[PDB]
């Protein structure tokens, strides 16, 4: 870039509100076909896609998301809905402007936009100014220059997005690997039923009243609202040691494998992790050791495995807002073989996963480090 | 909606102009003297009809609606009279107008209702003006074959904001007391709330079955009072056609009249009483046979029992419960272990949470029989019932008449739920209901098709890294 | 707002909603009405087919100015057909005030019943007048008791009859007696605050500069003599005629309509105002009006001393602790009984 | 909470046994009672001290408490007179017991107040015992130098479950009414609510400072009354010490007492009202000077210009609102130019989201004077305090130490705020307040230790993906 001007915003910008929408029908399940495109995760899921008015969401407009936020951006990937809260930027001019340019120009400035604080539309405000453009020498070479560097940005976009799929492809693989082996086991793999593997201790919480129990302490306290990872080192929570006077808890090793009880499962998958530290965890889920005759990461992957199953033996309950019996989720047998049939097999599969998982040695690793690098040479093109 | 939402606008207009119990008392007392006015009207004059009427005298005629609709408006104090002389001074001759129909003492008074209309206000020209605008308002209302109540309903629903019914959950459990029984009589109902629900069938029903007027009984004072004009509005016979006042675990009442044959409710949850009881009442005619009472914070199934005690010998029976009355303890469990002593309890079928008002919670609905079979059916439902933008659905008249398909002879459809045996309810602990929906969307993959498609990843990945370290050039 | 006696009093206004004003037509029981004669005006010309029209109307008057006070009657006279219109006033028209109008008599009719001063200064509710000229200065002696009304119209000027001698005598003549006037003989007496009118702005645009001056020369005699602060207010105009013989013509709010030679000259007044009380009004359409305000609250309470006007304050100011008025002017029947009013509340 | 938290949930113990307002009203009359007649016996027997007292009739000295307290409990019309005859029949003699203390028409009266405790009931029997029974549960509160309030403060909080204060942001407007001014007088409160933050000032100051009592102005009755016995316990003086019941938009008073020295207040937020408006009242004493009114949706700022009306020459003036009202379309633009006229405004604050009771937004506060230097100075304030689970957070008295310590003398901390100029304000839109916040936690990296990194990170994958086509071995 040998001349660089910075350029107002709205001179170059055509900002239009959304076309008027009734897209709250009766049901939009996924035999639907549109893709209805929002903030956050910017996916919910079909609807019948055409004669509604719909905008239909040419090629290359931009959106902006939205009042209280201006800062969520999605390209318009072919041709889309007008999801619920939508404003649409695109542009007059087509032969400078080449929008998906200023929609990788627009994330450049989160100087105000690490600011959703105060209620507040922002329409006016980002639609003043600015932006930095090879103005003067347009018409000539103006998005002749741009082609390097646009290209360099859909390399990298192209990237994380294949990055997302391999790992989504990755998982979804290893889960259909998973089970077709290590399963159906002949013969005969001993119907070992749970329980009968090691005397595992409940759980336990203190009330949130006396400060001295709560407000210090070293022992790290585990929440299925923490859940969600795996392999927990530690949480959000350290809790007193001088709170196991009447914590109702039991202090449990360091080599040991927890399990919710509660509000996931009735619903969807139920985490498990390897806890790797001395802990406790609450009145609402439940912490197993195993006795010797194992590999404590073969009972977790054990576990992991025959999860979606074994929240099928005890699922209902009641229609309450709890979930699994204590009696149908202890009496579940599982195959136990030998211990060459416990290492080599758990080797593999761990060191399939541990390739799969965060943080250290994984792929998420590759993920947030390319996304870094990304925003870092995005902020390092865009100067004079 | 046609010509209908309009006027419920209309009505959502004349909603002013104070919190809403307080000036809705005036207003249902209008709208219900102004119905009973010309209904009378209709009565007296269908052929020399007048919109003025005369100081004719005649008692011996008079008595004879007296004994058919029991009360006599009166000779000059009917509404279109009154709506003559609006605004004039004063305005609590309405009060003596209540003495007028409240004489029916000759024969079955069903009268001492109508004490809504009091007196608050704070000066009698306060109280002139407005209740005189208030009829003035609800005279404007343009309903005049002579549909009224509906917009009673949306008034009614139009508070706790109780909970009544959605009401095509109502026209369904009114399908569960079909059908083909052409038996006097219907309907029982314990803790009735409104009339909603004890409105379906005869509505429907008006010369198609003939049976007998309806029974109930109702806790509160104010939901009794405008249960009875409810179930006054729709053109009703005076017959025997009431509800009594009390509650069933205190009062039950009427044992003598009769063994019933068919009942629906929509009894409360978790409705704690006294304990565990001090009274004799597990030595009553209908708790003795469970064995154990129905306690504080289980007090749910003391309803059911109280309804499966007022049964015929053939007539089927259902009622509402949430399913988290499931297990419940050893207590519970053993009320389980009596209801299913038999085929007493016949059918179960749930209810998608929410459709309802901001409960949120899932449904089912029991349905109970003296007629057998036998074995245990849990066609238990879940989705697709849409629920929370307008009411919702509301609901799908193919889908309930597909599931009374499936409740006319007892099909086993997958996907859904099916027939189970007692030999199953004895495998369970009398669960409620676990079995038996199967399916999972546990979808099955292709290894090979999956990995190289995984190496087209690769094959993408690596070299666009190269292409990122190109783009390092700084 | 003043009307709240009932409560309440349906004191409704559409302001300026003749939308709204039949609007309050087609609305009952709102049965008291109150609107100007502007709105009502508007409301005929603008609308000739209301319901009003034919049914049995009630109206009263007050403070009838001469902009629509025969034409707005004419519309009265012309789109209606029943009413029944009646008046308060304290300006009789019939025998010598108007010459050329409608009379009152003939404009509404009786006189049903009246309630004259006399006996209402009988009944202690105002207090009485002394009236004196001001024979002094033997060299406008003529000029002073001239009466020929023309020749004191027209050759009214700067010279003949605001000459710096004469309005410098009339000056020492109100230093030297307003202390007496005003009851301030005394230290720690109470005082009361006065007031001089005038008939020309030229004449007031000559007064504050020769009252600082003279003020000045005062306090430079003996370095003794206590000053008195001296404020003034008007903008415009003698606009129309807008009355009879003979009252105050009613000033507009048209800030700077005359030159800066006075509305430059105003703000300069203002600008040492705001120099010795701290105050922030401006002399814009807004600050003016509400500095027209605070000047007129400020001068009740006695911490204004002498108040020069052109022609605001006659009509419907009061001051409960304002005795002596000061006049070198020439007044008629009862715009002068409007000007004696200032001074005789008890 | 020493030995306090326990009598806190023996008040929790005692919220039985009804919906609380109810049973409230008589709960409150009974600790008032209880309290003004201990108060009452302390006074006459702080020396012989008698638990039951006589009918000694010397009127003429019955009336120095009269002019001293105001009010005669009566001769044996007490509390702990009443506490032997419990459960005895009849209770309505505390009707007129309620006679007693209203006579005090000498001097000033403060009365006609205790019209709370009316009767619903249903029978006398049920009046009796309930109502002997809280006068019984009333008198187990072991209480008795004589902190009682604090419980009333809790159960005053334990509603609209209106929002009053968390007490510590009163405590710190109260530090911002702050300092060094004995001058008559402290404190007027439009819309005061609760006498909550009309307290801590003079409570803390009882003779340290000496101005006046306390005068205020509040929209609801039965809110009046708590705020009057709100501000009576706290063992103030009778002298002047009042609120008058009215609206500040409708009935601004008192105007003639007098141009304030300091306030405080609490206004409500998006307060629609009539519009706009029909009186005169652009052209009051008060809104002249703006330029517009303040409409129905932008109904906030009329209180604030109301509080800048009844202001000293030179005491400042504090009061909170929410950060929405920003700039809002051009009448409240130009109702922010006649603020920034001058320092009107002198200062504004931030306050995190929530610290209330789930509200769940942000506030601020706006310290105004006429006491100028003079620029404009934003000084907001962002994180940290904690907010939700028991209060919270509440709050670090250090921290707002220092934020008086900054409010002290104009400092210019970074990552924090800090002054702007007029200059600035004016290159704003009047803007509340964007500047000055700067931090953004944007941290630089290094090419090199990246690239390196990932180098490391590929050096694992590829031998690793080896290993896994090793591992397709099947």
């Amino acid at each position: 870039g040998v001349e660089v001007e910075w350029l107002p915003l709205g001179e170059i910008t055509k900002y239009e509100q959304p076309t008027k929408y009734l897209v709250k029908a009766k049901d939009y399940h996924d035999t639907y076909t549109i893709p209805v495109l929002t903030a956050g995760k910017t996916f919910i899921l079909g609807y019948t896609n055409e004669t509604h008015g719909i905008y239909q969401a040419s090629k290359a407009p931009v959106i902006i998301f939205d009042d209280f936020t201006t800062a969520n951006k999605w390209v318009d990937f072919d041709f889309k809905a007008k999801s619920s809260a939508m404003k649409m930027v695109t542009s007059c001019d087509d032969n400078k402007t080449l929008l998906k340019y200023v929609y990788y120009w627009l994330n450049t400035l989160p100087s105000e936009f690490a600011e959703g604080d105060h209620k507040r539309q922002w329409i006016s405000n980002y639609s003043q100014k600015k932006i930095p453009i090879p103005c003067p020498d347009n018409p000539e070479k103006s998005l002749a220059i741009q082609s390097e560097i646009v290209r360099i940005l859909d390399k990298f976009t192209a990237l994380t997005a294949e990055l997302t799929a391999e790992l989504n492809m990755r998982k979804k693989q290893y889960n259909y690997y998973r089970d077709q082996l290590l399963s159906f086991k002949e013969g005969e793999v001993e119907w070992k039923t749970l329980g009968e593997i090691g005397k595992w201790y409940g759980g336990g919480t203190p009330s949130k009243n006396k400060i001295e129990f709560w407000e210090n302490g070293s022992i790290p306290w585990i929440s299925p609202k923490d859940m969600g990872r795996t392999l927990v080192d530690s949480s959000e929570d350290y809790i007193t040691e001088e709170a196991v006077l009447h914590s109702s808890t039991k202090l449990i090793p360091a080599n040991s494998i927890a399990i919710v009880v509660r509000s996931s499962i009735l619903d969807k998958v139920l985490p498990s992790a390897l806890i790797k530290v001395p802990a406790t965890l609450n009145q609402d889920m439940k912490a197993v050791i195993p006795h010797e005759n194992i590999l404590v990461k073969y009972i977790y992957h054990m576990i992991g495995s025959r999860g979606s199953d074994i929240l099928r033996a005890a699922k209902k309950t009641g229609g309450s807002v709890a979930s699994i019996d204590s009696k149908k989720l202890f009496s579940f047998k599982i195959p136990v073989p030998n211990i060459n049939e416990q290492q080599r097999i758990v080797e593999i599969l761990d060191k399939f996963d541990t390739l799969t998982n965060s943080i250290t040695e994984g792929l998420p690793r590759e993920i947030e480090l390319r996304q870094k690098q990304y925003e870092y040479y995005r902020d390092l093109l865009f100067s004079f | 909606a046609e010509l209908h939402r309009q006027i419920w606008q209309i009505a959502n207009d004349v909603r002013g102009s104070v919190d809403g119990w307080d000036f809705k008392q005036y207003v249902l007392g209008a709208l219900f003297y102004r119905f009973i006015s010309e209904n009378f009207s209709s009565y007296i004059e269908a052929g020399t009809d007048d919109i003025k009427d005369d100081a004719i005298k005649t008692k011996g005629y008079f008595i004879y609606p007296s004994q058919l609709f029991c009360n006599v408006a009166a000779k000059a104090n009917t509404n279109d009279r009154l709506n003559a002389d609006l605004n004039s001074i004063f305005v609590a001759i309405e009060s003596s107008a209540y003495g007028y129909p409240s004489e029916a003492d000759i024969k079955g008074l069903f009268a001492d209702f109508d004490t809504t209309s009091n007196r608050l206000g704070n000066t009698v020209k306060d109280k002139n003006a407005r209740l005189a605008a208030v009829l003035k308002g609800v005279e404007g209302l343009k309903l005049g074959i002579d549909l009224f109540g509906d917009a009673y309903e949306f008034l009614i629903s139009n508070y706790a904001a109780e909970f009544f019914t959605p009401q095509h959950v109502s026209k369904l459990i009114a399908q569960l007391a079909m059908h083909g029984q052409t038996h006097v009589n219907k309907i029982y109902d314990p803790a009735a709330g409104s009339g909603s629900l004890l409105l379906q069938a005869k509505k429907q029903f008006d010369n198609h079955i003939i049976e007998e007027g309806f029974f109930g009984q109702e806790i509160n004072h104010t939901t009794y009072n405008l249960a009875r004009m409810n179930m006054f509005l729709h053109n009703i016979n005076y017959d025997k056609f009431d509800i009594k006042l009390g509650n069933t675990l205190t009062e039950p009442h009427f044992r003598d009249e009769k063994p019933f044959d068919a009942i629906v409710s929509n009894p409360p949850y978790s409705v704690k009483w006294i304990g565990s009881d001090d009274p004799t009442l597990i030595n009553d005619e209908r708790f003795a046979p469970a064995g154990v009472l129905a306690p504080k914070s289980k007090a749910d199934f003391a309803f059911v029992l109280h309804a499966l005690n007022y049964l015929s010998a053939k007539g089927r029976a259902a009622i509402v419960c949430f399913p988290g009355i499931f297990y419940r303890g050893g207590a519970e469990q053993k009320i389980r272990q009596y209801l299913v002593d038999n085929n007493y309890v016949e059918t179960v079928i749930s209810l998608a949470p929410n459709l309802f008002f901001g409960t949120t919670i899932a449904v089912n609905i029991l349905v109970l029989s003296k007629h057998k079979t036998d074995t245990n059916v849990q066609f238990i439902d879940a989705s697709e019932l849409f629920k929370k933008e307008t009411n919702n659905n509301i609901l799908t008249d193919a889908h309930i008449e597909q599931i009374m398909q499936v409740f006319a002879s007892k099909e086993d459809v997958a996907h859904l739920a099916k027939s189970v045996a007692f030999e199953t309810v004895v495998a369970n602990d009398y669960n409620l209901s676990v079995s038996s929906y199967v399916e999972a969307k546990d979808n099955r993959e292709i290894i090979d098709i999956a990995e190289l498609n995984a190496e087209l990843k690769t094959t993408v990945s690596k070299i666009d890294q190269l292409r990122k370290d190109i783009d390092a050039i700084v | 707002m003043k009307e709240y006696q009932r409560f309440s009093p349906d004191s409704v206004n559409g302001s300026e909603n003749t939308a709204g004003l039949k609007r309050n037509l087609d609305k009952d029981d709102n049965k008291i009405i109150v609107t100007t004669i502007q709105k009502l005006n508007n409301l005929m010309k603008a609308e000739s087919d209301l319901p009003v029209y034919n049914q049995q109307v009630v109206f009263i008057f007050d403070e009838c100015h001469r902009s629509q006070f025969g034409e707005a009657q004419k519309n009265l006279k012309k789109k209606f057909k029943r009413y029944y219109q009646f008046g308060f006033t304290g300006t009789p028209i019939f025998p010598e005030n108007a010459l050329g109008s409608e009379t009152t008599a003939s404009v509404f009719g009786r006189e049903l019943h009246s309630y004259v001063i006399t006996d209402a200064i009988r009944d202690e509710k105002v207090l009485k007048f002394k009236v004196d000229y001001n024979d002094v200065r033997p060299q406008f002696k003529s000029l002073e008791t001239e009466t020929d009304e023309k020749k004191l119209s027209a050759a009214e000027n700067q010279q003949a009859f605001l000459h710096p001698m004469r309005i410098q005598e009339i000056t020492q003549y109100i230093l030297n007696n307003f202390r007496q006037k005003t009851h301030r003989t005394f230290p720690g007496s109470k005082g009361f605050n006065a007031m001089l009118a005038v008939s020309s702005v030229d004449a007031a645009k000559a007064y504050y500069a020769t009252f600082k001056r003279l003020q000045e020369e005062a306090a430079n005699k003996s370095a003794t003599y206590k000053p008195l602060r001296i404020a003034t207010i008007f903008s415009f105009a003698a606009n129309e005629e807008q009355n009879a013989i003979g009252e105050i013509s009613d000033e507009t709010f048209d800030t700077s309509a005359m030159d800066s030679s006075a509305k430059e000259f105003l703000d300069a007044a203002i600008r040492e105002y705001n120099s010795h009380f701290k105050t922030n009004f401006s002399t814009d359409s807004n600050g003016f009006q509400n500095y027209y305000r605070d000047l007129a609250q400020r001068v009740k309470n006695q911490d204004i001393d002498l108040l020069i006007v052109v022609g605001m304050f006659l009509t419907g100011f009061d001051a409960p602790t304002l005795n002596t008025l000061f006049v070198d002017k020439n007044l008629r029947y009862h715009g002068l009984m409007q000007a004696f009013s200032r001074t005789n509340r008890i």
